[PDB]
């Protein structure tokens, strides 16, 4: 509530969001973005939640080309509840409002979508999102320069057996 | 990624100018999206952003444009652990046996039947972070293991950092805001402002070790292979704590390379070193920046920028749209001499023909010479001592150069390598006469659109990475969001494109409209002012609330 945005689109579906505060601004961003990329975002949130194998089984890959189950194990490890909470608690009011606005506006588009620009309409993984989801996405991006590049290596890390 | 920022001393107008040409994937979690954000009176910025993020990552505002490129700094460190000789699940710190921690995660898996199984998986962790196993290089045996400490795990400042950059007025302000918050994860920042300043910062979140600790804390063999590896059995190899850093264990801003000039700064994913050769950036931690030989994109750009002629908007544009395969400048002259030397080797004739006919470009219309050149180069790079003039710390801009044809065994190896390259190309299903654009494409639904550019590793500033799919090369990353910004007095003038278009959804009116233009290399206005926006005959408008 108290979420409002004015969106203009110029040639090529470029949005121009105007709002009176961070919450309205995020509202317009998430709504404009869902219109163009709802399914991409839903797919990447699934990955970032470690739910690939839940929806798609163990046989496929994420968009970063990791197997679904090693990818899920890595993201579940990365985006544990306590990591998300500490992360949220360190966000400034303005960033928080940005994020709550985004989630709300993304969700609003999902509520109205009839498939005009959304191909995955009806899939079970196309779902309402939450601020934690965007934190999951954020943390996934942060570690792309670090432990992300060792996701396979982390999953494979097991202690020795009896061998000689 | 490329970026050039031009200052008052080099632009044709005495003002700043920025060329943003970042290279990122065409799909997935880093697919750029364009947008313009405004809270009237206190925010007005336009550019591109990443999926899920309510901030602009690369863009401009009334007096500033900024952009990023992937830096060569370390953002994590490996730690080699000494295992307790009695227990490979315990590890030694200062000779004291420490227990590994276990965190289990549980994942649901959809089986053959459509039903869910629960898979439990143990993640082992040390004081540094989780253990990692790269078979054959980073093992976990009875004597050692490796843990990884990623500095961006504790960077909670990333979104506030970009939000703050979105509110920056000019270069000095942008620098202040970045140096205070130190929330940039793992990119360089380059920027220009109206006043005509041009800025380069290697200002990101980098693990800090005091300079005297390095020689003894490094794992020397792993460090020669490019890995930031430290000795994990000694507490004095923990990251150093300095109260000036914005986060415990990261390098303070005063220790990260910055260069503020009025002529130019540039970066193509090399280190800070040759950002502008008239002022080398030297003397940094090896975690930060090292004076290593620059790749062909940087060499190319430096070949265009150095000198004293002034740089026009159009000049920066063409550096991208030329599709010039700069690596050819190093090897094709001699390679062609070798061709002439061997006229009437039945095996080499299609190759040499193709290569003499080639425009040295990765244009849609560029001939098969690019294909022959690429595979030649892949084998050339695996040869020892074949450069006429090897890399030379003293001539970093013009070395290496030429084939050592004068040395008889190199000549045999270069010849064999061109025969192998030719055989690989000829073996594959290339129709005779076919162009680079007939091969490299991006699939849109059931159509295909020819895409210009080529791999950055061959010096094509318009870097396009592709992979084999069926009969074609399918584009997967490179040139993505393009913005070229100047500052007329009326307001920021920006031009560019999003290569792959706004929407990844095939149903969208904006699934391929800009891809079509990218194919034709027809950049467009990026409308920023209310006047420019209202001028657009496609303009549409929705207001929403809840
Ligand atoms: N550095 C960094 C990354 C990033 C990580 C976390 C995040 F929240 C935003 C950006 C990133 C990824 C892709 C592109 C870029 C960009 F810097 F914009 F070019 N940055």
């Amino acid at each position: 509530t108290g979420l409002a945005a004015d969106i203009r689109w110029t040639a090529y579906g470029v949005p121009h969001i105007r709002a009176k505060d961070e919450r309205g601004l995020g509202y317009g961003i998430g709504y404009a973005y869902a219109r163009d990329n709802a399914c991409l975002l839903a797919e990447e949130i699934v990955t970032a939640r470690g739910e690939r194998a839940r929806y798609f089984g163990s046989e496929g890959k994420s968009s970063a080309e990791l197997d679904n189950l090693p990818s899920d194990i890595f993201y579940a490890w990365l985006n544990q509840p306590e990591a998300l909470q500490a992360f949220w608690q360190a966000q400034t009011p303005a960033v928080r409002q940005l994020l709550e606005g985004y989630a709300a506006g993304f969700n609003r588009f999902l509520r109205e979508a009839d498939g005009k620009t959304t191909s995955c309409l009806g899939q079970p993984w196309l779902r309402a999102i939450a601020t934690d989801d965007l934190l999951r996405l954020t943390r996934r991006l942060l570690v792309e320069g670090g432990v992300g590049q060792f996701a396979d290596a982390l999953v494979a890390a097991a202690p020795p057996g009896a061998e000689k | 990624s490329n970026a050039i920022a031009v200052g008052s001393e080099r632009s044709a107008d005495g003002k700043g100018m920025l060329l943003a040409n970042p290279h990122f994937p065409w799909n997935g979690a880093m697919r750029f999206y364009q947008m313009h954000l405004t809270i009237p009176g206190r925010l007005d910025v336009m550019g591109a952003s990443l999926p899920g993020l309510p901030v602009v990552n690369i863009g401009f505002s009334r007096h500033l444009a900024w952009t990023h490129t992937v830096d060569t700094s370390s953002h994590f460190t490996l730690y080699r652990l000494a295992l307790d000789p009695k227990d490979p699940r315990r590890y030694l710190v200062d000779g004291r046996s420490l227990p590994l921690e276990e965190k289990s995660v549980a994942i649901e898996v959809r089986g053959a039947d459509g039903k869910l199984s629960r898979v439990e998986h143990k993640v082992y962790q040390s004081i540094y972070g989780p253990l990692v196993v790269w078979p054959g290089k980073l093992d976990w045996n009875r004597s050692e293991a490796y843990a990884l400490r990623d500095a961006n795990l504790e960077n909670t400042r990333v979104l506030q950092q970009w939000y703050s950059i979105n509110q920056a007025s000019d270069v000095a302000d942008l620098r202040r805001r970045v140096e205070a918050l130190q929330g940039i994860p793992w990119v360089n920042t380059l920027a220009a402002d109206e006043q005509g300043n041009a800025l380069y910062m290697n200002q990101s979140v980098v693990p800090y070790l005091k300079p005297e600790l390095i020689p003894a804390c490094a794992i020397p063999q792993l460090v020669a292979e490019g890995l930031p590896a430290l000795q994990g059995q000694d507490s004095r190899c923990a990251w150093s704590r300095d109260p000036a850093a914005a986060q415990a264990g990261i390098t303070p801003a005063a220790q990260l390379p910055v260069l503020l000039r009025r002529d130019f700064v540039q970066n193509s994913n090399d280190s800070a070193w040759l950002t502008n050769p008239a002022s080398p950036l030297q003397g940094f931690s090896p975690l930060v920046s090292q004076e290593k030989p620059i790749g062909p994109r940087a060499r190319y750009a430096l070949s265009r920028l150095q000198g004293k002629q002034p740089l026009e908007a159009k000049t920066l544009e063409e550096m991208v749209t030329a599709n010039h395969v700069f690596s050819a400048d190093q090897v094709l002259p001699d390679l062609l001499r070798l061709c002439r030397d061997n006229q009437g080797e039945k095996s080499l004739a299609r190759a040499c023909a193709a290569l003499a006919q080639w425009d040295r470009g990765a244009n849609l219309d560029s001939g098969s010479g690019f294909v022959y050149f690429q595979r030649f180069m892949q084998r050339f790079a695996e040869l020892d001592g074949a450069w006429k003039e090897p890399f030379d710390a003293q001539r970093p801009l013009d070395t290496p150069q030429g084939i050592a044809l004068d040395r008889p065994q190199v000549a045999t190896q270069v010849r064999q390598a061109l025969a192998d390259a030719a055989a690989e190309v000829e073996k594959s299903g290339i129709p005779d006469g076919a162009r680079w654009g007939d091969l490299q494409v991006s699939t849109r639904g059931q159509e295909r659109i020819a895409i210009p550019g080529g791999d950055g590793h061959f010096g094509v500033y318009n870097a396009i990475q592709s992979v084999r799919k069926g009969d074609h090369l399918e584009v997967v990353g490179g040139t993505s969001y393009i913005q070229l910004v100047t500052f007329p007095e009326e307001g920021p003038k920006a031009r560019g494109l999003l290569a792959f278009s706004q929407s990844s959804d095939p149903r969208s009116p904006h699934y391929r409209d800009q891809t079509e233009l990218f194919s034709r290399q027809q950049w467009q206005t990026l409308p920023f002012s209310d006047r420019q926006i209202d001028a657009d005959p496609q303009l549409q408008r929705l207001s929403i609330r809840e």
